[PDB]
């Protein structure tokens, strides 16, 4: 199940075979992987953490400012896996920094393993 | 036919100042100017009469208050003068009133 | 010379191949039938580079934006299989590395 | 008649504070008003498209949406592009690796795995039959097709596009 | 207010009858004292504040609630640069007799609603 | 006079729905004193807080 | 909706200010500048310009006739 | 009768005469009335623009140029704020604000 959640994930990064709405849980202690495509789950954007720096970088900022300009979109930022819709029940298993600054930021590290951020 | 009631209007044209340094201590206040209607003696008359025929939209303004005394007069009109209204193509009013 | 010219384009904008020969060309196609006739006559393109380090590919007078778009998860080595000695000499160009998406 | 700045300046008695609404302040902003605007037949056909084949070599100093950005260069445009995954990181060719050039092959062939499989060949970087890593290009292209490729060909008019996205792994 | 706070308009005095700086700035609207002890609005009070410094600054103050660019002391001391008391208050003026009151008042614009409960 | 970022594109700037007013909290005259407010008279004489209400009634 | 025409607090007429403030910003002054160039000392009257929202605008897109 | 002689689309509801002329476009399977209605809603399109530009030509004009302006003259602004939260010393000691930073 270690395969399956990154492919998923990339995937659901990429747009491609899974749309951004489906949320993967991965219950660890349990070994149950569910997946919910269906309609009226609740969820939320969320900035991806990776190692601990975001992916959410200056190239994306830079673009998106001089967004209709050049016609970029919020929905570059999705299907460039730097922003994930994660949902309540997804919301059980991110690590989820509150901003980078404060949380990812070498202090006495609190858990150094953010999955995500904030927006 | 502004997009602006009447109220709204009226209100605005009180609130407009009137270069009354001197006329003010000859008028009567009205309530105790022994004539039925308004008369040059307790009143100032106003007009405004403005219509939007032009594609631009046209500003009413102060300068649109016509006196019939040329000593009380809005004082942006003796610097920029006060809007009170916008008025879009084929919109206008007219409205006549007293000080 | 060895430079990274690869495009995604969409369906609708898929450009032919190869370049417009009248031995090549044929009719077959006719708002309805408006998108349908635009397929194989709009659709050889150009790409500029502004000066903002943005692109477009314009296909004639018409202006579609690119980014060059990252596509590490499928960085194939595009190459000229040209069908050559067997299954193609597969000439080592540009490693294709993006997913480039013309859109208005 | 003379008539220096310096002297301009002295005409004046006393005419020359403080400039402290400016200051940047990365709690504070500006202000926001209202706006207006916020968020068939075969003879056209060959004119058509002889035309974006003409027009596109014409001078362009525009762009279509804010005619603000001045071009700078133009990039004028079958194939089998083998994919590679991530984490196995396959070098197919010489430039994921150090050296510039082949040190160990000459002539990257794309020869055939076999008789039934013209896509599925087996591109390697190998001279010989010998020391080389076995990447099978796997017909991966079969659901995995496309992409157009195309390259400066002495900026000349033509297409490179991909017929599969055939992609090897470790054999 | 945008902070909890509401009442019935009390009575209404002229401008004649409101204290004032001293400048003839009179209040638009007074709140009694009362209403903030117990209820802790103090976002209220830095509303005040803040809108005091917007008014003068010249633009318009952020109070996005977590941005620790914003704090009061900040605030504070840009409110000072304009010539005001650094938290707020100032010397009004009774209205009826025109002698100073002797203590200071906090006043300052701040963003009231009127509700569509009209007596 | 003073907004979040939020109420950017709740588009309240544009759509506002009330005054910035220069509020004081004083006791003053006591008639504003258990969640009270004393307004201004000539405020509102000038337009401070004015409204309309729109009563609409429909017959066929 | 459109510009008071009097400062609610104090009385100066900021109804005759508008136009001319919206024309000092487009001569990119500064937010304040504008108002220390139009004579705006008070805060009370400062508040009258940098709040309003000119609704007028939009209402008159809509047509009466044409 | 009226209609005959006088003509509609310049009406106030050019809206309504583009969204008529494009189900007009729609309903066809020939493309000569498709192309037909094609040019017309276009230049019925370029005529409501030009009036709406007209009628948008003043003061209209002036605040569109002054929020397109005060955007990126903010985001200006903005930018050199930012490099001025470079600067030191623009916090106090005495606990004005409190973040968390367990473990
Ligand atoms: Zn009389
Ligand atoms: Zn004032």
């Amino acid at each position: 199940p270690e395969q399956l959640m990154n492919t998923l994930r990339k995937l659901r990064r990429q747009m491609d075979i899974i749309v951004s709405e489906v949320s993967m849980i991965r219950d660890i202690r349990e070994r149950e992987i569910r997946i919910y495509t269906d309609a009226g789950r609740i969820c939320r954007p969320l900035l991806i953490v990776e190692k601990q720096k975001l992916l959410l970088k200056k190239r994306h900022i830079d673009q998106l400012k001089e967004r209709e300009y050049n016609n970029y979109s919020w929905q570059d930022l999705v299907a460039s896996g730097v922003v994930e819709y994660i949902d309540t029940l997804e919301e059980e298993t991110v690590m989820l920094a509150m901003t980078p600054d404060d949380l990812q930021e070498k202090e006495v590290a609190y858990c150094s393993t953010y999955t995500h951020c904030e927006i | 036919s502004s997009v602006l009631h009447d109220e709204f209007i009226a209100h605005r044209l009180g609130l407009i100042p009137l270069t009354s340094d001197d006329i003010v201590d000859k008028l009567q206040y009205s309530r105790d100017c022994t004539c039925e209607e308004f008369c040059p003696e307790c009143s100032v008359e106003f007009t405004l009469d403005v219509r939007c025929n032009e594609d631009q939209t046209r500003h009413v303004t102060s300068r649109d208050l016509i006196s019939n005394s040329p000593r009380v007069i809005p004082v942006t009109s003796r610097q920029d003068d006060i809007l009170i209204v916008k008025l879009r193509k084929g919109q206008e009013l007219r409205l006549r009133a007293y000080a | 010379g060895n430079d990274l010219y690869f495009v995604k384009l969409p369906n609708f904008l898929s450009v032919e191949p190869r370049p417009f020969d009248p031995q090549y060309y044929e009719d077959e196609f006719e708002e309805e039938g408006r998108t349908r006739l635009k397929l194989k006559v709009e659709n050889n393109a150009r790409i500029v580079k502004w000066s903002d380090g943005s692109m477009s590919l314009h296909l004639g007078n018409e202006v579609f934006d690119v980014y060059k778009a990252p596509l590490q998860g499928d960085h194939n080595h595009l190459f000229i299989r040209q069908g050559t000695g067997l299954q193609g000499q597969a000439v080592f160009k540009t490693k294709l590395t993006f997913r480039p998406h013309s859109t208005d | 008649v003379l008539l220096d700045p310096a002297d301009e300046k002295l005409l004046e008695e006393e005419i020359q504070r403080s400039q402290q609404h400016a200051k940047v302040v990365p709690w504070m902003r500006k202000t926001e008003y209202i706006s207006t605007e916020f968020n068939k037949d075969r003879d056209s056909q060959i004119t058509a498209i002889e035309k974006t084949f003409e027009d596109a070599q014409k001078s362009i100093s525009q762009h279509y949406s804010k005619p603000r950005v001045t071009p700078v260069e133009v990039m004028p445009v079958s194939q089998a592009m083998i994919r590679g995954m991530m984490d196995e990181e396959g070098n197919q060719f010489v430039a994921y690796f150090l050296p510039v050039e082949e040190t160990l092959k000459k002539r990257k062939r794309d020869q055939e795995e076999e008789m039934d499989y013209a896509p599925d060949d087996v591109y390697d970087y190998k001279i010989a039959r010998e020391y080389n890593w076995n990447v099978k290009n796997k017909a991966s292209k079969g659901y995995e097709e496309n992409y157009f490729f195309i390259f400066r060909e002495g900026d000349g008019v033509y297409y490179n596009e991909l017929e599969t996205r055939v992609r090897l792994s470790k054999r | 207010s945008r902070h909890g706070q509401k009442g019935t308009c009390g009575i209404q005095y002229r401008q004649e009858d409101m204290p004032f700086t001293c400048e003839g700035i009179t209040p638009d609207i007074i709140i009694n004292p009362h209403a903030i002890p117990s209820r802790m609005t103090i976002g209220h009070l830095i509303e005040c504040l803040q809108g005091k410094v917007s008014a003068n600054k010249g633009e318009i103050g952020d109070a996005t609630p977590f941005n620790d660019a914003v704090n009061v002391q900040k605030i504070s001391n840009l409110l000072s640069d304009y010539g005001y008391h650094l938290r707020g208050n100032e010397v009004l003026y009774n209205g009826f007799t025109g002698r100073k009151i002797t203590s200071q008042i906090f006043i300052g614009p701040t963003y009231y609603q009127r509700l569509k409960h009209m007596v | 006079l003073v907004t979040t970022r939020s109420m950017e594109y709740l588009r309240f700037r544009e759509l506002p729905a009330g005054i910035n007013s220069i509020v004081a909290i004083a006791s003053y005259t006591g008639y504003n004193q258990e969640d009270s407010v004393i307004m201004n008279r000539s405020a509102v004489d000038r337009g401070f807080f004015r409204s309309v209400f729109y009563r609409s009634y429909k017959e066929q | 909706m459109i510009i008071p025409v009097r400062c609610f607090t104090c009385g100066k007429i900021v109804g005759n200010k508008w136009e001319a403030y919206l024309g000092l910003l487009q001569a990119e002054y500064t937010e304040g500048d504008a108002l220390d160039a139009l004579g705006l000392k008070r805060y009370c009257c400062r508040r009258m310009l940098l709040a309003h929202v000119d609704l007028i605008e939009k209402l008159l897109n809509y047509a009466p006739l044409e | 009768e009226k209609e005959r002689f006088r003509k509609a689309p310049p009406n106030y509801a050019m809206k309504k005469t583009q969204l008529l002329k494009e189900k007009a476009m729609a309903e066809d399977l020939g493309d000569q009335d498709k192309a037909k209605q094609i040019q017309d809603q276009l230049n019925e399109l370029e005529e409501r623009a030009e009036a709406l530009d007209r009628q948008r030509t003043k003061n209209i004009s002036a605040i569109s140029y002054i929020n397109q302006r005060n955007r990126e003259w903010n985001i200006v602004e903005s930018e050199k704020a930012l490099v001025a939260e470079s600067h030191n010393m623009k916090n106090q000691q005495m606990d004005p604000f409190t973040r968390r930073q367990c473990k």
